[PDB]
């Protein structure tokens, strides 16, 4: 069975940095394109970044472009996402999403309400204390 | 040789073949279009203006255009999208006024353009809600630079053809959006299918004419490919 | 030495090139599972060129021998009539292919019914039938005729000025002068339509750096080359035919010119397969 | 809110432990001594032409002579395979049909698609013309596949994540199946007709009870969406096809994947699957424009049916096993024997 | 919300976990026996001579 | 001495 687990997150002061990882099992991690999906409270799913099969093609959404560093580890079948200089508006739930099919540059189900190839997700809260 | 039943079956098969050829000829003189986009894009208004699964029929220059709005399925488009592998063109409507909703529109356009089952299908892009975008630009409240950290280092190309009477900011923003869409379109495809960007103000009556011209160009390219001319 | 050695060489080269090109194209089209109307037209043209070139040596050999015919009487008429039928078939195939290409490129919706695969095949068959029946006069007059010095020749039974004028006009018109205006008009209309579309689409293509529609000349190069080759291969022969209409006791130079024009008449039948193979838009991958 | 998640995880772990405990021997190891089938060669005995658009589905009749094909051009054609004749040409209100079925008695034909309606056509009307008996509505998604149980009951699967059992004389869902996660694509009726199994896009296959209406068994061994599924002739196993270029055999009585049919050079998706009369050979359609025949016992390719220049969408074997029909998007159906 | 769905999911898992689930060896043996018992009457596996198959050509 | 007409010879016309 294909399942995805996200590790990390929590409460972080504004402008801080946190590192979270996604665990992948039940499928060939290298052959499947990986994506990150965020869902702010009261808002629908949005796309953040994607990782190529070999990592050659790296792209980020305009909101967090130049801020989040994302890496791939095919040997460990895990996905890394480094976030630094966070903002209060970034408080949301990060979902580890996988493309529906392997060896495909197109992925339609990245942002779907009832997607099956996504993990439970981790809640990240940015606030001053 | 043959029996009466066999001869009757052969005659029935011949009649069915003739009817099928007649139906194929009837369908050949009709162009099928797939209409899709976000909820706020404004597909309904465009189709209503054109005519004045949900099917809209409009005729331009005595040519039948059949536009399909699926608009009757769950949020997942993975499978049923394959049914339109042989449509004349795909009409994509984007609400350029909504900067927050523009990134998801760009992602949707990327998914559509790079689809393995839509590589040979051209896309007709309509950047709807142009008056709303123009008034938003001439407001000073919301800046495109906040959402896209590249608009600051952008200048209006000298090849632009603005309408008579328009501020530089509005045209610069419109052409920045067009540049983003065209860069997405040209990132892959190898020229097999082309993107036809256009501006729609939600009240223009020239959308049908532009669709007709785009379909003519697409058919010309397809015929050139068939005859090995291009 | 030169006349009997160098000049016959070009005939063999043309024959071999035409044979190989036509055979390759026919094999590629038949083997390919996907065959379309352009493919059907190309295959019909290739078959017509192959048949036309196959019969070429049987008629050219008479000129090389100096007029002596070695294949006998009945074969003379057979070969002459079949060669004229092949000429008519090639001309008609070129004309109809140009018309179909113009309709497909310029008026996609105007003539959909007649551009179908079934009707395309039927039109090709009717074209071949019409070409064959248009050669009936050749059967009547094509005969072996004795001449002084006892050579004799594969000639025509036409001597009166009026009959030879009628035959020359009919042959030349139907072969080159009726087809040529139609082909030129089709090519010019295609070019104009392509230019107009290129100019009209600039609004949706020139906003940002992208493909400049690949220009207009390159994507219409094959049709222009077809027209040029057809003109260069047919015009000299068909103009010399008219010149010979008013001529008595032809001189040696005129005879050599006529022989060269006859040899050049088959050049297009061999060039066309190379046009479709090499100059075409990467059609070699279908082999 | 979280205790139930841990309970579900524990139950899944227990199920996995139970499955692995009873896995002493593998099917491939047991079938090691079985002699290979060899190289099966099939030729295109019949070619069916007339469809103006890509073919999406086809189904053989119980007589192994008449087959119904569905095309996106709005025509439902019933073919005579032996003589290559078109018995009927049924016009469809919606041209986006993507499935079709032939009633076991041959009296009715069903089809549907993006219209979200399964339309049943009567092939034995009084005056003689094919006419609609009843059209079944109630699904909120495109119709993906359907199969008749009899002249009155037809099982239906739709993109709305649910499968339903319909009463043709009434037109209401007698039973609704809602155990899938999304986009159930295909279903296969067991030979006994008392059970059926369907595959969905959540990379899982679920076994359903027609009368009870609840899910009795589930399978999760695929990595991508499942679009092809067929019951083994014995009825105690089935094979599934997905976009991973892999076909996997599942046994109901074992709750485990017996074997995986895949090759390194194959990376394209799988559209349709079907077993032979004895189940020895598994034929699976692929997106590489050709179909390859697999060995159900040794998981070794036996032959390739390269006769289509476009995507192969549907494939079906006759009840008597005489021939197998392959459909493609090139609007041609080819009969292989 | 999800509270009503988690209970159904766990109930379904419990029902699925309360089955026999016999050894794979018996299933493989049964499949082999069925395949061997019908090998003769499988036209695709064993081609029929060109005198009984309707698809002669 | 021989005239020409359509890929084949013709008898010469005298006077």
């Amino acid at each position: 069975q294909v399942q995805l687990q996200e590790s990390g997150g929590g409460l972080v002061q504004p402008g801080g940095s946190l590192r979270l990882s996604c665990a992948a099992s039940g499928f060939t991690f290298s052959n499947y394109k990986m994506n990150w999906v965020r869902q702010a409270p009261g808002k629908g799913l949005e796309w953040v970044s994607d990782i190529s099969q070999s990592g050659a093609s790296i792209s980020y959404t305009g909101s967090v472009k130049g801020r989040f560093t994302i890496s791939r580890d095919n040997a460990k079948n895990t996905l890394y996402l480094q976030m630094n200089s966070l903002k209060p508006e970034d408080t949301a739930v990060y979902y580890c999403a996988r493309c529906p099919a392997p060896f495909t540059r197109d992925c339609f189900d990245v942002t779907s309400t009832t997607y099956a190839y996504r993990g439970q997700g981790t809640q990240v809260t940015v606030s001053s204390h | 040789t043959v029996s009466a039943e066999d001869k009757a079956a052969a005659e029935r098969s011949k009649m069915i073949d003739k009817n099928l050829r007649e139906d194929g000829e009837k369908a050949r003189r009709t162009l099928r279009l797939l209409l899709l986009g976000a909820d706020n894009s404004g597909k309904s208004t465009i189709v209503k203006q054109m005519r004045i699964i949900f099917e809209t029929k409009f005729q331009v220059d005595k040519v039948n255009f059949h536009m399909f709005d699926v608009g009757g399925q769950r949020d997942e488009r993975r499978k049923w999208i394959q049914c339109f592998n042989d449509v004349t063109a795909i009409i994509f409507v984007v609400d350029s006024s909504d900067y927050n909703r523009l990134q998801e529109a760009l992602n949707d356009f990327k998914s559509i353009w790079n689809n393995r089952w839509l590589r040979t299908i051209s896309v007709i892009l309509f950047l709807n809600k142009q008056d709303l975008l123009a008034e938003k630009v001439l407001a000073g409240k919301s800046k495109i630079e906040d959402y896209f950290p590249e608009f600051a280092r952008y200048t209006t190309p000298e090849d632009a053809t603005p309408e008579p009477g328009e501020d530089p900011r509005v045209t610069r923003a419109k052409y920045f959006i067009r540049k983003e869409f065209v860069d997405i379109s040209t990132a892959s495809g190898d020229g097999r299918h082309i993107c036809y960007p256009h501006f729609t103000c939600a009240v223009d009556t020239e959308n049908a004419r532009r669709i007709f011209n785009d379909c003519k160009d697409i058919i010309l390219q397809m015929n050139l490919r068939e005859y090995n001319l291009v | 030495v030169v006349d009997t050695v160098i000049l016959p060489s070009m005939i063999g080269i043309i024959c071999s090139t035409g044979l190989v090109g036509n055979i390759l194209i026919v094999f590629t089209i038949i083997r390919s599972r996907k065959k379309t109307v352009p493919d059907i037209y190309i295959c019909n043209l290739a078959v017509a060129d192959l048949v036309h070139i196959v019969g070429m040596p049987f008629l050219i050999h008479q000129w090389a021998r100096g007029g002596e015919w070695v294949f006998g009487g009945p074969l003379c008429t057979i070969i002459t009539s079949l060669d004229t039928c092949n000429q008519f078939a090639c001309s008609a195939i070129m004309t109809v292919m140009s018309v179909d290409r113009y309709f497909a490129l310029v008026q996609p919706f105007r003539l959909t019914r007649w551009r179908t695969r079934y009707k395309t095949i039927r039109i090709n068959l009717g074209l071949w039938a019409a070409s064959f029946i248009l050669a009936l006069p050749v059967w009547v007059y094509s005969k072996v005729i004795k001449f002084k010095d006892g050579v004799e020749s594969c000639a025509f039974d036409l001597t009166s000025p009026d009959d030879v004028l009628w035959y020359t006009l009919y042959l030349t018109i139907t072969t080159f002068f009726f087809p040529l205006p139609l082909i030129l008009v089709c090519y010019i209309l295609i070019l104009c339509y392509t230019w107009e579309m290129y100019q009209q689409n600039k609004d949706a293509r020139c906003c940002n750096p992208s493909v400049p529609k690949q220009r207009v000349m390159k994507l219409t190069k094959m049709v222009l080359v077809y027209v040029v080759v057809f003109i260069l291969s047919a015009a000299p022969y068909h103009v010399i035919q008219l010149v010979n209409l008013q001529m008595e006791q032809p001189t040696l130079a005129f005879y050599v010119g006529y022989y060269l024009s006859i040899c050049l008449s088959y050049a297009s039948s061999s060039i066309n397969p190379f046009l479709y193979i090499l100059l075409s838009g990467n059609f070699q991958k279908r082999l | 809110l979280d205790q139930l998640r841990q309970e579900a995880e524990q139950l899944k772990n227990q199920i996995r432990d139970a499955r692995k405990a009873c896995a002493d021997a593998t099917l491939s190891q047991i079938t090691n001594n079985i002699d290979p089938v060899g190289r099966i060669q099939m030729r295109t005995r019949r070619t069916l032409r007339g469809h103006l658009a890509k073919i999406y589905a086809m189904h053989w009749g119980t007589d192994s002579r008449l087959l119904v094909s569905a095309s996106q051009d709005g025509k439902l054609i019933i073919w005579d395979s032996y003589t290559t004749n078109k018995v009927h040409a049924i016009p469809l209100r919606s041209s986006w049909v993507m499935t079709c079925a032939y009633a076991p008695s041959g009296n009715y034909v069903a089809c549907g698609g993006l219209d979200n309606i399964c339309s049943i056509y009567n092939l034995k009307t009084r005056e003689g013309n094919v006419r609609v008996s009843r059209e079944l509505a109630g699904h909120t998604g495109y119709l993906s596949c359907c199969r008749f149980l009899d002249d009155n009951q037809i099982v239906t699967s739709s993109g709305d994540t649910t499968c339903a059992l319909w009463d043709i004389e009434t037109g209401q869902q007698t039973t609704t199946f809602t155990g899938h996660t999304g986009d159930v694509m295909s279903l296969s009726l067991a030979p006994d007709t008392r059970l059926f199994v369907s595959g969905a896009c959540d990379a899982s296959a679920k076994l359903w009870d027609v009368r009870e209406g609840m899910c009795r068994q589930t399978f999760t061994g695929h990595e991508s969406d499942i679009n092809a599924i067929c019951f083994f002739p014995n009825g105690n196993a089935f094979a599934t096809g997905s976009d991973d270029a892999t076909c996997r055999l599942f046994d109901l009585r074992a709750d485990q994947e017996l074997m995986t049919y895949s090759h390194d050079n194959i990376i394209c998706g799988i559209t349709s699957v079907s077993f032979s009369k004895s189940g020895r050979l598994l034929l699976a359609g692929y997106d590489d424009f050709n179909c390859n025949v697999w060995d159900a016992l040794k998981a070794d390719r036996a032959g390739v049916l390269a006769g289509h220049d476009n995507r192969v969408s549907c494939l079906g074997v006759t009840d008597d096993g005489m021939a197998v029909a392959t459909g493609s998007w090139d609007s041609f159906l080819k009969i292989w024997n | 919300a999800s509270i009503a769905q988690a209970r159904k999911l766990v109930e379904q898992l419990k029902m699925e976990a309360n089955i026999d689930r016999i050894k794979v060896s018996k299933a493989a043996a049964d499949l082999m026996a069925y395949c061997e018992a019908h090998a003769k009457e499988d036209p695709l596996l064993t081609p029929v001579p060109a005198s009984e198959n309707p698809f002669r050509e | 001495l021989r005239c020409m007409l359509g890929r084949v010879y013709r008898p010469c016309w005298q006077v």
